[PDB]
């Protein structure tokens, strides 16, 4: 139903009654459309099945949507075409020019023998190639490959400094942006990948792919790796670093120098931060540069536990991870360590225990980032809830030593430990502390800073080797809260700023009520044997106030206190061991209102 | 989380059960709590042969101590009448987190072979042990042999 001799608007008209009237078994004559100028028309969403078209010139079209299955476009023309979407299984399209956007454009099973996509694009969705014959066809880089078949390859090497040669086919680089790097970004031109167009192609090509690999490299400028371009450098670590390409040298070889400096800048620019997740030919290399390096172990510490906990656990790797480790731990600033009494498998036989089911094992061992002689040990779930703020949790949950000596964690600073010694923990301690609004409160209360910055310091850790119960230490402590409490019951002035101040202004009873309790319970650990008071004599001052906050308390919402045995009793205790009580308030409040609690006192106490 | 003090308790036990403690015996814990547990302090020095302790672990374990409460009433200048004690092993100052319960306890009861009045925790028979020693031990063969 065509001669390329009526005009460009006769056979629109011819092509869109087709679509409409679908025979299927319609006649050879029915059918003939060839070498007819269909230049600049529109031809989405028809039916197009089993047309012919071997010889038209669709240049400029527009063939979007349209079905196509059984069409024969042996010799076609498509110079800025559009064919998204479209459908092609099973068409012919033979030695055809296609130089158009082919978005999800469906090629399954088609004949793209001698083809050459010179130059097309697709945005997001690649062109679908399962079953294709590409033998002899020019294939730009970007396009998956996957299921495709290309011939057996006619020439091992290639000549045209423009073409790489995958098995039967040529992919060519004329439109190349003039840059070789363009092409080798799986992460950000993952489109544009001619590292995505090789490395899946079916494993039948793996020989091509080694060739073609070796032969990608000759066009690789280093003079232009200079520029960090991390994504690129990445980017050839994660496809050059698996089989078949572990095997050949003359590759190999080019990579170490290539991906050295690269992994070294990386190990040290993500050092003391969260490391990330990075595919098998990545993470494999970064193992290499620690197995090369034993230094970085230790400057790049957290850094390099991080790595070696990806690597334990990624398959197919999981021995040489396992065994760069056991190398690491030898160190005169680790051994110590590793022999204690609970590390590992706990056999006291100094190595790491692999077999856990649920990651709750102490294997791992970290080094301060400051000469201090400090390293502690924990367990991988332990280590990942103390890198979230909003975790419930206190970041004392392991185990450290200064100087391959165990040491009771309390009696240190948690920002100093975690600001100098390691610095990893430190960003989301000092983030669920912003959070903690405990220190706000304790800055309105007081106001004279000679003591003010006082509290607030010894907040931040649990015991402190800094008392307060001397006959003129009371001295200083009793100047300061005369004014605000009442014997033992709270003056009533206070409660007016009390209930006023940015604090509970605007607070239900229920939640209102809730916060006194907390901050009841804040003083009485102040005045525990653990901190200011002693075992024996305890700052009487702060017990007092103490009293009187979880007093108005019941007086704001008493179905916060719960039980009343309890009242009678908390203060049958904190008026007549201070620490005893402290928990004993604590782990109530955790119970009874947990989400109040985590915001309302020091996440170090918790 | 706490599926973490659970896991280093039960290593804690098998080694008890092979060597043993000669002055703590008879602890039962089911396997599901976990996080508490019962047992005997039997004291072999004087005046305290002629007590069921009840050690009640927490869940953040062990990066807290252990509560070792007496299930029975006591005379002791250092155990409360709620069976309290002020213990320097599982306090807060002391606390490493690599201490074993074959030790907490070797700590507790090697207490009541030789008392202190540093840290008492009743002032009911305090200054008695300080000043009239044969009428705490005259009244403490007592006390054990009634309850």
């Amino acid at each position: 139903q065509g001669r390329a001799c009526l005009s460009k608007a006769e056979l629109t008209a011819d092509l869109i009654w087709l679509s409409a009237n679908r025979t299927g078994e319609e006649s050879a004559e029915e059918l003939n459309y060839s070498g007819c100028d269909l230049s600049g028309l529109s031809l989405v969403g028809l039916n197009l099945s089993s047309v012919n078209f071997s010889g038209a010139v669709l240049d400029d079209t527009d063939l979007r949507m349209s079905d196509l299955s059984q069409a024969v476009l042996e010799n076609c023309s498509f110079k800025n075409s559009i064919l998204n979407e479209c459908n092609f299984c099973y068409a012919n399209l033979s030695n055809c020019i296609i130089r158009a956007l082919f978005e999800n454009s469906n090629f399954s099973n088609s004949n793209l023998k001698n083809a050459s996509f010179k130059g097309s694009s697709y945005i997001q969705y690649p062109p679908i190639l399962n079953e294709a014959d590409l033998t002899g066809a020019i294939i730009i880089p970007g396009m998956v490959l996957s299921g495709a078949i290309l011939g057996d390859v006619k020439e091992l090497f290639s000549e045209k400094s423009n073409t790489i040669n995958l098995g039967g086919c040529y992919i060519d680089l004329s439109d190349i942006q003039e840059n070789i790097l363009s092409v080798l970004d799986n992460y950000t031109k993952s489109n544009k990948s001619i590292l995505l167009t090789m490395n899946t192609s079916d494993d039948k090509y793996n020989h091509d792919k080694v060739r073609a690999a070796e032969e990608l490299i000759k066009k690789i400028s280093l003079d232009e790796l200079a520029a960090f371009r991390p994504y690129v450098k990445m980017s050839l670590a994660d496809s050059f670093s698996i089989h078949p390409y572990l095997n050949n040298a003359n590759i190999q070889q080019w990579l170490e120098p290539i991906c050295d400096d690269f992994f070294d800048t990386i190990m040290s620019w993500f050092n003391n931060s969260i490391m990330m997740y990075m595919e098998n030919g990545s993470l494999l290399q970064a193992g290499m540069y620690f197995e090369r390096h034993p230094g970085a172990m230790v400057s790049y510490n957290s850094s390099f536990i991080q790595i070696v906990m990806n690597g334990s656990r990624r398959d197919g790797m999981q021995e040489r991870f396992r065994e760069l480790y056991e190398v690491y731990l030898k160190n005169e600033k680790v051994y110590p360590v590793t022999q204690q009494s609970d590390f590992g498998l706990c056999d006291g036989s100094g190595k790491p225990d692999w077999d856990d089911d649920s990651d709750l094992a102490y294997n791992w061992v970290l080094l301060s980032s400051q000469d201090d002689g400090m390293a502690m040990m924990c367990s991988l779930s332990h280590m990942v809830d103390m890198l979230s703020p909003n975790t419930s949790t206190n970041w004392m949950s392991f185990f450290l030593y200064k100087d391959g000596e165990v040491q009771n964690t309390f009696g240190y600073s948690l920002s100093n430990l975690f600001s100098e010694s390691f610095p990893i923990f430190s960003i989301p301690y000092h983030k669920a502390f912003s959070q903690n609004f405990v220190s706000g409160i304790l800055d309105i209360l007081i106001s004279d800073n000679e003591l003010k910055e006082r509290f607030i310091e010894a907040l931040n850790s649990n015991k402190s080797d800094y008392k307060m119960i001397a006959d003129d230490q009371q001295r200083k402590l009793a100047c300061v809260w005369n004014p605000f409490l009442d014997g033992w019951e709270l003056n009533a002035q206070h409660v007016d700023m009390i209930m006023g101040s940015h604090v509970l202004k605007d607070m239900p009873l229920r939640k209102q009520a809730e916060i006194l309790f907390c901050l009841g319970g804040v003083f009485c650990k102040y005045s525990s044997s653990d901190m200011f008071g002693t075992e024996y004599d305890s700052p009487e001052i702060l017990r007092r106030y103490a009293n009187g906050l979880i007093e108005q308390a019941y007086k704001t919402d008493p179905q916060v206190f719960g039980s009343v045995y309890y009242y009678n009793d908390i203060l049958d205790r904190l008026q007549g061991c201070t620490a005893v009580l402290t928990d004993m308030l604590t782990e109530h409040a955790k119970e009874s209102f947990p989400e109040i609690f985590s915001l309302y006192y020091p996440v170090a106490w918790r | 989380g706490s599926m973490a003090a659970s896991r280093r308790l039960m290593k804690e036990l098998e080694e008890i059960r092979k060597c043993g403690m000669k002055n703590f015996r008879n602890i039962q814990v089911d396997e599901a709590n976990l996080l508490t547990w019962q047992g005997l302090i039997v004291p072999d020095n004087p005046p305290y042969d002629k007590f069921r302790i009840e050690i009640n672990f927490p869940a953040e374990y062990p990066f807290k101590p252990p509560k070792i409460t007496f299930k029975t009433k006591i005379y002791h200048p250092n155990i409360d009448e709620k069976g309290q004690v002020c213990l320097p092993v599982i306090s807060a100052e002391n606390w490493k987190p690599a201490t074993k319960t074959d030790q907490v306890i070797q700590s507790l009861i090697a207490l009541v072979n030789d008392p202190q009045p540093e840290h008492p925790l009743r002032a009911d028979l305090a200054e008695e042990y300080s000043k009239d020693r044969k009428k705490f031990c005259k009244n403490a063969e007592e006390f054990t042999k009634k309850y």
